[PDB]
RNA sequence: CGCACGGAGGCGAAGAACCACAGAUUUCCGAAUGAGAAUCUCUAACAAUUGCUUCGCGCAAUGAGGAACCCCGAGAACUGAAACAUCUCAGUAUCGGGAGGAACAGAAAACGCAACGUGAUGUCGUUAGUAACCGCGAGUGAACGCGAUACAGCCCAAAC
RNA sequence: ACUCGUACGGUCACUGAAUCCUGCCCAGUGCAGGUAUCUGAACACCUCGUACAAGAGGACGAAGGACCUGUCAACGGCGGG
RNA sequence: GCUUUACUGCAGGCUGUCGCUGAGGACUCUCACUCCGGGAGGAGGACACCGAUAGCCGGGCA
C-alpha cells in the first residue's frame, strides 16, 4: 500500500512540524554556582504560543531579562528568590532537599541542572512525599511515584492556567486556531474511512476494521495502529 | 608510562646526563633505541638510558623487562631531547647505551647503586 | 641479535596481552575522541611501517583512519525484486575496511600517493587502520631509489583503482595458481566473477 | 518584468539577428533567413 | 581581399594570396579558485584540501575534459525455465570513484601431461562444450598442457 | 519530527452536538498479565565419534507456545429444540 | 492495484548468546562505555548503545 499517516509524520515536513518561530522561550531554570544571592522582580505576565499556560517576565539583580515560567499567584512588582537557601515561597526555585514534605511543587527536573522537565501543563503541579539522604519521592500530575535526586530543581506551586481543559471548544473553528500554534496536523480523518491502501482499517463496503483494534507491541510502523499494546479495553468489567 | 615502575628525582637524573657527556669524549656509547637494544642483548652495556616521553611508547616498551633478564641497570630520562644532546646528537635519542665507560666509571657505578635502591 | 623492531613486531602479535592490552585500552579513549582522519607524526607500529616502506624522510605522511565495523550500510528495495534480491541485513561488502580506511586517507590528501596500511586495532564498533602516504612531488622522493617508482603518471590515485597491496590482496590476486582464474589479469577482464 | 545588463545583451543580439540577409549577398551567391523570429508566433529564452 | 559569381574601394615585385613550423594577441562565463551573480557585479585574493616549509600561499600538488577502450566499487528487471521461488537473463543495463595512450597483470609459499618434467605476465589458436555446477530441470562452464605472439628481469624490510 | 513540548501533555484509534440511555457473552480470534509443570534455538559445557574435523546424543534453558487469568465504547456474537 | 490464518521470503520488534568488557546462581565495585552539568562535578556502569549470530512474532513490504 501507501505509508500511513505516522509514518508521513517522522519525516519532520512542513505540516507536521511545529512553528517553532514564533514561540518565545525555552522555560529552564538559571544556572547558579552555589549559595543564594540571585533573586529578582517580575516585570511583565505573558502569553506563551507553544504551552497555552502564562509566562513571567523576570529581570535579575546581574541584569538578566530570561523568560520563567509562571506558578499561580506570581504577579508585576513580586519578587522571587532562585538558588539553594531560597524562601519557601510560592514561585521560588530551590532543590527538592531544601523544600519541605507535602508541598504542592512544578517544573521538576529528572537529572539535577536539566532545567525542569515534569509538571510544566496548565495547572498541573507535582507532590513532594518522602525524605532521606539518597532519595526524594514526587508523586508527578499522573500518580506515579517518581523516585528523584534530592539535588533536583524545582519551582514551588501550581502552574498557572488551571482548569483550561474545564470549558468545551465548542466549535471547529476554536480547535483550529489552536492546533495552528502547535505542532499537529488536524483534522483526524478515521482509518477505518480510508481505502484499504492507506491504513489498515481502510477498505469494505461499510466501515468497521478489518481485524481487532489491540495490536501487539511488536508490530511494524505501518501496522502499529487502533488499540498499541492495550492491558484492556472498555469501560466494564 | 607503561614502562615506567619508578621515578626518577631530578638531582639524579643531573648526575646521569653529566656522566653520559663524558662517556663519549672519553670512553664509548651507543645512540638510538636499535642500537641500545643489541648491547644489552650482546651483553656490552653497563648502563642504559630510557627516555620517558617516547609516543609511541612501543619502541622502548621492552628495554626494562630485557636489561632485567641480563642483569644491564637502567635509568630513566623525562625529555627525549636532552638524551640526544647528552649523547652528543642534534636530534634526540628515545635510548642510549654506555658501551665500556671512560673516567666516569666511578659515577657510572654510584648511579647503578641509587637507581637499585630506588627499586 | 635480534633487533629492536623485531620486539614491536612480537608485542603486536598479541595485542590484547601484556603492556600492549594496557597501551591500547589508554590510547583508543584518545582515538575515539579523534577525527575519521588524523595524520600523526610517528607510526604506532614502526616495524610494519619500515617493512611496509616508511622512511623517516620529508614528504612520508602516516595517518590514522577509524571506519565502522560489520557488515553493509544498506537501504531496502523501493522496487520490485526476487527473493533472492530483497536482503538487507546478511549483505557484506566486496572491498574490506581496511581499504575503504585507505581510501578516505588519500581523499584527505589529494596531492600524496597510498604506500601501505596496516591495522592497528579495533574497539567493539570501529577498526583503526593507520596509512603511510608519499608525496610525488617532493624531491626528497623523487631522488628516492627506493620510493621514486611513485611517482610515475600512472601512478596517480592508484588505491582508486586497487593498485595497494590491500588491493591486490582484496582483488584475490595473491594466489598465482589454482584458484585465481577469474581473478588474474583484472577482475573486470574476467567479467566480474572473482 | 525587469531586465538585468546581460539579459539586454542577449534580447539586443536577437532583435539584430532578426533583420534580412542584405541585397548583395543575393547578388553575389547568385540566389532566406532561417532563423526568422517574431515577438507574438516564436519564443526566445529565459 | 573565406563560405559568397555584388557594389565601392583596397592590397601585392618593399614578393601579397596560399601552405608548414614557431611566436604575439587571445574579452566574459566556464574545474572557475577573493566574494557574490541566469555570461554580470562588489572590495586584493592558489577558494577548498593537502605536502614542503624561510611557517610568508614563499615553493608545489589536487579539481575539470576526452569517441570508446582500461581499472576499482554499487548492481536491476523484462526474459528463459513454455507457470514459478533456486536457477536464467547477468555481474548484463544503469549508477559511484579513478588512470593511461593504452590500461590491468607480472618474476612462484606456481604447476602436479607425478616427472630424471615445466619455469614471470598478458594475449591468440587449441585443450572443450571436456572437468565442474544445476528444481541434477532449463541451462551454466573453467584449467593444467600444447602451438603461437613477445620476451626481461629486478628493489626493499631485517641480520652486520 | 514530535519538541522553545512534559500527563490540564501528545501519540494511536473508535463514535460523532445537546437530551434519555448504552443490556447479555471472554468459547474462537486479538491484546495484555501470570505460569508449578510441559515445549522452546544458537554459544559455552558434558558423552560417543574422529591422532583432529564432519557427525550423533545429553545437560541447562530466553522470548514464544501449551496452560491459567483479565479485557467487548477489542474483532465480533446474542439461535435451534 | 488490493486482501488474507495462500506459497515463499524481506524489513521491523522481542529474546538468548559472542565481541566491546574491567576489579573484587546470587552480589559488591569502578577504569572502559552512556547520559546530565558551563565547570567542579553528578547519574548510570560492565549493563546500555553498537557490531555478529540464534529462536519467536512479523501482508508493514516484495
Ligand atoms: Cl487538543
Ligand atoms: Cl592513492
Ligand atoms: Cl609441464
Ligand atoms: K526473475
Ligand atoms: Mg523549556
Ligand atoms: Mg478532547
Ligand atoms: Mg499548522
Ligand atoms: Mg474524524
Ligand atoms: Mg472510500
Ligand atoms: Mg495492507
Ligand atoms: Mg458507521
Ligand atoms: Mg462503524
Ligand atoms: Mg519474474
Ligand atoms: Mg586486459
Ligand atoms: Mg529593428
Ligand atoms: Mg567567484
Ligand atoms: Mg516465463
Ligand atoms: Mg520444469
Ligand atoms: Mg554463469
Ligand atoms: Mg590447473
Ligand atoms: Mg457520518
Ligand atoms: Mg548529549
Ligand atoms: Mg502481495
Ligand atoms: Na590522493
Ligand atoms: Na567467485
Ligand atoms: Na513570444
Ligand atoms: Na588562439
Ligand atoms: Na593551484
Ligand atoms: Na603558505
Ligand atoms: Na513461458
Ligand atoms: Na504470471
Ligand atoms: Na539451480
Ligand atoms: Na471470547
Ligand atoms: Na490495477
Ligand atoms: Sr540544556
Ligand atoms: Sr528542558
Ligand atoms: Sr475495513
Ligand atoms: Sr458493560
Ligand atoms: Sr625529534
Ligand atoms: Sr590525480
Ligand atoms: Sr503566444
Ligand atoms: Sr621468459
Ligand atoms: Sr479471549
Amino acid at each position: 500500500g501507501r505509508r500511513i499517516q505516522g509514518q508521513r509524520r517522522g519525516r519532520g515536513t512542513s505540516t507536521f512540524r511545529a512553528p517553532s518561530h514564533r514561540y518565545k522561550a525555552d522555560l529552564e531554570h538559571r544556572k547558579v554556582e552555589d549559595g543564594d544571592v540571585i533573586a529578582g522582580t517580575v516585570v511583565d505576565i505573558e502569553h506563551d504560543p507553544a504551552r497555552s499556560a502564562p509566562v513571567a517576565a523576570v529581570e535579575f539583580e546581574d541584569g538578566d531579562r530570561r523568560l520563567i515560567l509562571a506558578p499561580e499567584g506570581v504577579g508585576v512588582g513580586d519578587e522571587l528568590q532562585v538558588g539553594v537557601s531560597a524562601e519557601i515561597a510560592p514561585g521560588n526555585t530551590l532543590p527538592l532537599a531544601e523544600i519541605p514534605e507535602g508541598v504542592p511543587v512544578c517544573n521538576v527536573e529528572s537529572s539535577p541542572g536539566d532545567g525542569g522537565k515534569f509538571a510544566r501543563a496548565s495547572g498541573v503541579n507535582a507532590q513532594l512525599l518522602t525524605h532521606d539522604r539518597n532519595v526524594a519521592v514526587v508523586k508527578l500530575p499522573s500518580g506515579e511515584m517518581k523516585r528523584l535526586d534530592p539535588q533536583c530543581r524545582a519551582t514551588i506551586g501550581v502552574v498557572a492556567g488551571g482548569g483550561r481543559t474545564d470549558k468545551p471548544f465548542v466549535k471547529a473553528g476554536n480547535k483550529h486556531h489552536k492546533m495552528k500554534a502547535r505542532g499537529t496536523k488536524w483534522p483526524n480523518v478515521r482509518g477505518v474511512a480510508m481505502n484499504a491502501v492507506d491504513h489498515p482499517f481502510g477498505g469494505g463496503g461499510r466501515q468497521h476494521p478489518g481485524k481487532p483494534k489491540s495490536i501487539s507491541r511488536n508490530a511494524p510502523p505501518g501496522r502499529k495502529v487502533g488499540d498499541i499494546a492495550s492491558k484492556r479495553t472498555g469501560r466494564g468489567g | 608510562p607503561v614502562y615506567v615502575d619508578f621515578d626518577v628525582p631530578a638531582d639524579l637524573e643531573d648526575d646521569a646526563l653529566e656522566a653520559l657527556e663524558v662517556a663519549r669524549d672519553t670512553g664509548a656509547v651507543k645512540k638510538g633505541t636499535n642500537e641500545t637494544t643489541k648491547s644489552i642483548e650482546r651483553g656490552s652495556a653497563e648502563l642504559v638510558f630510557v627516555a620517558e616521553d617516547v609516543q609511541p611508547e612501543e619502541i622502548v616498551m621492552h628495554i626494562p623487562e630485557l636489561a632485567d633478564e641480563k642483569g644491564v641497570p637502567f635509568i630513566f630520562v623525562e625529555q627525549q631531547d636532552d638524551l640526544g644532546h647528552a649523547a652528543g646528537l642534534e636530534v634526540g635519542s628515545a635510548a642510549a647505551a654506555v658501551t665500556d665507560a671512560g673516567e666516569a666509571d666511578a659515577d657510572v657505578e654510584d648511579i647503578a647503586d641509587k637507581v637499585e635502591e630506588l627499586r | 641479535a635480534r633487533s629492536a623492531y623485531s620486539y614491536i613486531r612480537d608485542a603486536w602479535k598479541n595485542p590484547g596481552d601484556g603492556q600492549l592490552a594496557e597501551l591500547q585500552w589508554q590510547r583508543q579513549q584518545e582515538w575515539r575522541n579523534e577525527g575519521a582522519v588524523e595524520r600523526i607524526e610517528r607510526p604506532t607500529r614502526l616495524d610494519k611501517a619500515r617493512s611496509q616502506g616508511y622512511k623517516a624522510k620529508q614528504g612520508v605522511i602516516v595517518a590514522r583512519v577509524s571506519v565502522r565495523k560489520g557488515s553493509a550500510r544498506k537501504r531496502r528495495h523501493k522496487a520490485g525484486r526476487r527473493s533472492k534480491r530483497q536482503g538487507v541485513t546478511r549483505i557484506t561488502r566486496r572491498k574490506d575496511i581496511q581499504r575503504v580506511a585507505e581510501e578516505r586517507a588519500s581523499r584527505t590528501f589529494p596531492n600524496l600517493r597510498v604506500l601501505n596500511s596496516y591495522s592497528v586495532g579495533q574497539d567493539g564498533r570501529q577498526k583503526w587502520h593507520e596509512v603511510i602516504l608519499i608525496d610525488p612531488n617532493h624531491p626528497a622522493i623523487q631522488n628516492d631509489d627506493d620510493l621514486s617508482w611513485i611517482c610515475a603518471d600512472d601512478q596517480a590515485d592508484r588505491v582508486f583503482r586497487g593498485l595497494t597491496g590491500a588491493g591486490r590482496r582484496n582483488r584475490g590476486l595473491s594466489g598465482k595458481g589454482k584458484g585465481s582464474e577469474k581473478t588474474r589479469p583484472s577482475l573486470r577482464s574476467n567479467g566480474g566473477k572473482g | 518584468g525587469k531586465k538585468s545588463k546581460a539579459t539586454k545583451k542577449r534580447l539586443a543580439k536577437l532583435d539584430n539577428q532578426n533583420s534580412r540577409v542584405p541585397a548583395w549577398v543575393m547578388l553575389k551567391t547568385d540566389r532566406r533567413n532561417h532563423k526568422r523570429r517574431h515577438w507574438r508566433r516564436n519564443d526566445t529564452d529565459e
